[PDB]
């Protein structure tokens, strides 16, 4: 049978998504590419670069137009006309649009796509802007984490092929099925948290028992993702895991809530 | 249309100009002009970096205590390393020493980094350049089977393996869904490859996208995560406890091991997989060993990396060597310091930067990053470049130099600086590397020869791996578990001015990080960047950098179809996201 | 010495007396005795279980919720198989229907443990029974990648593959610390592969070994560990949520993805490496297709398994056939129902146990477990047996039998049975794989043929891991999640009184759970496992078992060395602890 | 150089645990067998049987006296003189005490040989005893749970093979590596004990969303082991994970602590 058409395309981005995907333990993304999805356009895997990646991109969006289902790593800056990010010499924005129109829905791959990620920082030199706000007309779905988790990206994916629609989202565009909860709300430190255990400085002894994180600027308990459960990499760790508090990488605006090592 | 000479080359702008816009297949955004003569060779080479985010502005202001993890957002793929050159800077400001475990768990992050990111370069960004992916489809399964076989003791060589393959590959394409293969290149006449080289290629492109997975485990145990590990200043995170209640919460003995089952097949993979497909890239192209030279044999670049003594960053302490070659003199490899306002310069002139004067080059610790769109006079509009400028501003990247010099950095850079400061491995590697190919050593200096550099230096790495997995059990063997320094981590234990720089061999070259610190906050943060190095715009001499030069003087086939360009690029794995920051 | 005949047997047990205890390789413990003639011919066979636990008695009192978690810990190795009896017979007495996908996510359980019990059995427990471990050092390993090439799409099978796998037994050997592999009957006679199968065998060895361990991570996503998952009465634990807030506290789609890849990798395994073995173990030991037929070709008994009608144990449902043949007569496949108390029956006459008439044979619903240790007039005492007297009581195993019929259990057997009810799948299957050896049907009947069925049945597993995974993905596509019926969960709402009998087909044959259930307390549990029928103990009319009967006849090289009496033991994967509980 | 010798023997048992030590992801049990060890009888797996086998134990037990570890799964019992457990025609017992004597160290495997086990159980038909109330006179570390976790087994021999000596033992004689704290000290299901969100029946709203376990009879708080971090069959899954409580089965007697599904 036909695989369902996928184009991806790249804002400002440092590729994180892309390689995050690429980890997938199951399915496979081998497996992902040649059995569940058509790749159909991928700056950063594609054979065709220059006027054959041009060709492939006006093709796919025209033939499949309203067929096709659009994933966006990075966003577009506003700053300098777009020209902050320039594809086919023209600004990233306009390839956005474009690519938006004819799709049938819109995955935001990432804090970036999401909400904004570094770039989006303060001061936000590039008016880097999250794709909800551009494009206003298709349903997007967000998938925020800088990056999200390996077996979410590729689960989210078979999700849509497999029941043949897209997931039921809280009120931000968020998957209820990864991000309906926080990360505090299923982490196995929380008996230490429970009970005041707390690692106060590195490597000390509450630290070397696995202690919670809290006091060392664990922003878990505002931070919805699915890693104190799924957890990453075929779920060997996560960042609590391994004795670092959670940074808040799947919220929007997370850089600017304050130094990770405090309340 | 003008022409000068720089380097040895005649920079020639006549002639029809092609462009590449995207270029593919690489980390973040690039675009590529070249101008061709009558008879199809590039006598022009353009570089452009078309992206740019400003971590260096974002970086203002920010606790030196965050810093790594802003700067690690610098880059997805070379994952770690901006992390890295961070909470080396900010220990260099503050005068900060982590215990010799956390050392250890570091340079097992950056090896794992080395083989991880060599790897899938090799595989699925530079491979579909060398392999004919729809040729495969031509293959004899027997023929293959006897191909892999001859090359390497690789379990995975059956007729039977290969025939499944190709047909997995014969049902992909069949219904017209070439994904990532459509529109491709293949049948282009530099393409030499038998057929059975081409699927026994395409099947470790496959077995190498699934294998590149299981690599970044490690970085998981350690940093909590892949892509985006978390790394302190101090040193680590990852506290250990081996034989203590509560090592459950901890680094313990179960970690360990899986650890060590990681490397054992990293080093497995690379060894029997990637090495003699290398290898047999080199046996059906060797005209490629004198292609794509550009500055790797004038001028070369490494700081070294990998301290194996805690907290000593000099030169008998770094496994990987540093040196700097200028002026094609690799007799007299040139010690470099990163504090030497002379040495390390970044011009603005052909980029998009304001400087108070754009033509002289500023230290990074004098650097400035204030952005300014300014393409001048392109074909067409500054929304629309059908043609850049050369002569004026065309790039978001800036141009470094060494003591004013263009220089090449990445795996081909350290092996010649290795090579010929005598360090004995790199010298039998080569030599042998050489030998087997029945090349000259000069045949190292070429797009190729980057390849096999890339190759040789992911084996490297993966031997580096086990050896310091091995320095971590012997100081847990002897209780020594440390993994942070905490003395200094209050704000009110740093001087209330302080500057340092942190730096190390990233996969793609040479990495520094310039951080000045101020009432606790990060007053200055300047990243210079492997790939700000190789695809560097024009100085106010006019001097090309890496990527430029060796683009400069090739043939191509097909004009419309530009594998050639792709294939010089591709070699020095760029970037650009890293370029620009 | 004394001498009778039966079931066509002359039992005679003048002649040399051999003992083999412990018997190795099996599941708990045995103990073996035999008498040879003078032409080296087995004239007598006794099987002996030299293990009890008293299962059937602890569970006394209990709480029937409870009893799955006591009941499967009768055996780690068919892991699961006495949970999944259990809860299905304490909902047939208390009369609770479990929701669809409670019912195929146990068959998924049921058929994960028959593809890793099967394959584990093949190469760890049976294959050094079949390859030569030692005689592997002598293989060319060109000859053994040209063997494994032409036998198998198996990836894995290169020439530097099989001389690395040689060079680690080198290895291993070469301090002269051989391990397992110790004191073996390596050279013997009747090991009739050539040296280049026994190494691509020893190979394959070592793959399963690492490969198992991968299948049973479908056991720990819905049973939470391997071994002994956990089970409910009323479903299954796992609650599904898909695409609701708290996914991640459930079988979601991550999990169901695990679970695939699992499925793939079980398949391809079983099918490119264990079924090409087993047909190449019986293409160099044909002569085994007419040795320990026993009462193969005489009386065989399947319950079935696999309701693919949730809650409905009928004909139509079972996906695994359940019959009786009795007297060699395989037209006629009789009806087996587990309530009727002339069919299922066991004696202890010849057990350590205590009836009020034991000369009679007790239905499970009567059944009694009154343990008694009196081996009577033994060589050496009750503390020494230098001989067990199979003229009395020898055996913790109690004697089943079907309407007073001794009957086979098992892969072979269950094959047959539905080979004989015209099973199209079954036909197909035998047909194909008798062809391929040039053998008769009747060759299916012996100790190869155990071996062959074993191999067929994990393919044939391992393919309805599919079916079933799919079909529960459909419901979860139509909106039915339902694990778990709850409505008489409590005591209060069972039968004061009731009764209820769980059966399904292990790995080993076939296993009931008989349990009654009084004023919310187990009052009676009785189970009759597959082992107990194969290693059943004499009858009060001398009527021998399964295992007693295969061993009759059988001719031996070397008396001291006991290699024929292990290949047709380890055929029957014997579980001692089940055949006791 | 060699490789220590050890001896793994069998009482009364269901084999759980020398199948959990083969389930072990790293080091593979494959390794652990060919280059960590020597594992010189080990009766499921020994290709000798009979008088064979018996000559290897002996062999083993006499050259390397004083120098072997004994592994011990499973249990003597004591009724019937012994004869509930018989090996080479005499009670398991003297088979247990003739290794025993010669052993450097013991490690009994599973709550069987460390406990007693499910045979152990009211009313213990068998007098199943575990090994320590038998075996006075050597090292005896107990590695509980039925079976206990595969990559704990597997770490606990790199352990005492890398280090060159026994685990720190608790006071019952249990590593402190990994069962030194609670299930129910580093359960990610804490958030929902701690904040009154319990499943109460089954496949019920909470148990979809991952409550806690404790009003459906989760023993967590009185087992210890590692089952909550280390988790099962390589960080896949353990008990509670999968929506069931633990029984407690790293726990003396747990069998007899009364329902699995009362408090
Ligand atoms: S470590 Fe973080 S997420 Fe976990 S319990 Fe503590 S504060 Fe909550
Ligand atoms: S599920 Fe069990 S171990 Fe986990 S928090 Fe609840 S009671 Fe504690
Ligand atoms: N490697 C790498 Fe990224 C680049 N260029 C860095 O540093
Ligand atoms: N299979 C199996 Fe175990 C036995 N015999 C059971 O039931
Ligand atoms: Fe994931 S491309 Fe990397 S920066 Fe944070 S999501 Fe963006
Ligand atoms: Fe592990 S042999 Fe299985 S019963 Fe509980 S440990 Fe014993
Ligand atoms: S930092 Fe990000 S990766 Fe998960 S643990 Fe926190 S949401
Ligand atoms: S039942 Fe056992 S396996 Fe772990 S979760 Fe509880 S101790
Ligand atoms: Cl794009
Ligand atoms: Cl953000
Ligand atoms: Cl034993
Ligand atoms: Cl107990
Ligand atoms: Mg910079
Ligand atoms: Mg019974
Ligand atoms: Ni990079
Ligand atoms: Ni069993």
């Amino acid at each position: 049978k036909p695989r369902i058409p996928v184009v991806w395309i790249h804002g400002l981005e440092c590729t994180c998504c892309t390689e995050s995907f690429i980890r997938s333990a199951h399915p496979l993304a081998k497996d992902v590419i040649l059995s569940l999805i058509s790749l159909d356009y991928d700056d950063t895997l594609m054979a065709a670069a220059g006027t054959q990646a041009e060709e492939v991109f006006e093709d796919i969006i025209t033939q499949y137009n309203g067929k096709y289902i659009l994933a966006v790593e990075g966003n577009p800056p506003l700053g300098e006309q777009g020209m902050f990010c320039i594809s086919s010499g023209r600004p990233f924005i306009e390839k956005l649009k474009r690519a938006a129109a004819g799709a049938s829905a819109i995955i935001a791959w990432g804090t970036c796509a999401s909400w904004g990620c570094v770039q989006a920082a303060r001061p936000n030199p590039t008016q880097a802007t999250p794709i909800d706000k551009v494009i206003t007309d298709k349903p997007i779905i967000k998938v925020p984490g800088c990056p999200p988790i390996p077996d979410v990206m590729s689960a989210i994916i078979t999700y849509m092929v497999t029941f043949d629609r897209l997931p039921d989202v809280d009120r931000m565009g968020r998957p209820l099925m990864f991000y309906g909860q926080r990360i505090h709300d299923k982490c196995y430190r929380r008996a230490h948290f429970d009970a005041g255990e707390f690692v106060q400085s590195w490597d000390d002894d509450a630290a070397r028992k696995g202690y919670c994180l809290y006091k060392m600027g664990c922003k878990g308990p505002t931070t919805y993702n699915a890693c104190s459960s799924t957890r990453w990499n075929d779920g060997v760790s996560f960042p609590i895991q391994s004795g670092h508090g959670c940074l808040g990488c799947a919220e929007n605006g997370f850089w600017d809530r304050g130094s990770f090592y405090s309340r | 249309s003008t022409q000068y000479e720089t380097q040895g080359y005649t920079i020639n702008n006549a002639g029809r100009r092609l462009v590449v816009d995207p270029i593919t297949r690489i980390e973040g955004h690039m675009r590529c002009e070249v101008n061709i003569n009558d008879q199809n060779v590039i006598t022009n080479a353009v570089s452009c970096g078309t992206m740019f985010r400003g971590l260096e502005i974002i970086l203002q202001g920010r606790d030196p205590r965050d810093a790594w993890a802003f700067v690690e957002r610098i880059c997805g793929v070379c994952t770690g390393v901006h992390a890295l050159a961070s909470v080396y800077a900010i220990e260099d400001a503050i005068g900060i020493k982590v215990p010799d475990n956390a050392n250890i768990i570091r340079n097992i992050m950056l090896a794992t980094l080395w083989c991880h990111d060599h790897l899938v370069h090799f595989y699925q960004l530079a491979g579909m350049d060398w392999i004919d992916v729809l040729d495969a489809l031509k293959a004899d399964p027997r023929k293959t089977s006897e191909l892999a076989q001859s090359l390497s003791s690789w379990p995975k060589s059956s007729p039977g393996y290969f025939f499944d393959v190709q047909n997995r590959l014969k049902k992909f394409v069949e219904g017209g869904q070439l994904g990532i293969f459509r529109n491709g290149y293949w049948g282009h006449p530099q393409y030499k490859l038998p057929p059975e080289a081409n699927l026994m290629g395409f099947a470790h492109y496959l077995e190498a996208l699934d294998f590149q997975r299981e690599i970044v485990k490690i970085h998981a145990v350690f940093g909590g995560k892949n892509p985006h590990p978390n790394w302190i200043v101090g040193g680590m995170p990852c506290a250990i406890n081996i034989d203590e209640s509560g090592a459950v919460g901890a680094v313990n003995m179960e970690r360990l091991n899986l650890v060590q089952s990681i490397i054992t097949r990293t080093a497995d993979f690379i060894n029997n997989v990637m090495i003699p497909d290398a290898l047999a890239i080199g046996q059906f192209n060797k005209p490629w060993s004198e292609i794509g030279t550009g500055l790797s044999d004038k001028c070369v670049l490494s700081y070294g990396a990998f301290p194996d003594i805690a907290n000593d960053f000099g030169e008998k302490s770094l496994l990987m060597p540093g040196g700097a070659v200028i002026n094609g003199d690799f007799n007299n490899v040139l010690p470099v310091d990163l504090v030497d306002p002379q040495q390390v310069q970044e011009f603005v002139d052909h980029a998009w930067y304001r400087y108070p004067n754009d033509q002289v080059g500023r230290h990074p610790f004098d650097g400035i990053t204030d952005p300014w769109y300014n393409p001048g006079d392109v074909k067409g509009s500054d929304t629309n470049i059908q043609q850049l400028n050369e002569q004026e501003r065309y790039s978001w990247i800036k141009a470094p130099r060494w003591r004013g010099n263009a220089m090449e950095v990445g795996p081909l850079a350290r092996t010649l600086i290795a090579y010929h400061k005598g360090d004995a491995a790199t010298v039998e590697s080569v030599d042998r590397m050489m030998s087997a190919l029945n090349l000259p050593l000069s045949g190292i200096q070429s797009t190729l020869g980057r390849i096999l550099c890339r190759a040789h230096e992911a084996q490297w790495a993966a031997g580096k791996l086990q050896y310091f997995f091995d320095k971590l059990m012997t100081n847990l063997k002897n209780g020594n578990l440390a993994t942070a320094s905490t003395e200094k981590w209050e704000p009110a234990t740093w001087p209330t001015e302080c500057r340092g720089v942190g730096f190390t061999e990233a996969p793609r070259g040479a990495l520094g990080h310039w951080a000045a610190i101020r009432d606790g906050k990060i007053d200055l943060y300047q990243c210079v960047v492997p790939t700000t190095w190789n695809a560097s715009p024009r100085d106010p001499k006019g001097q090309i950098g890496a990527y430029e030069a060796a683009l400069m003087n090739t043939k191509m086939a097909i004009p419309e179809q530009p594998l050639e360009i792709l294939r010089t690029l591709h070699s020095f794995d760029p970037c650009l996201a890293c370029s620009t920051h």
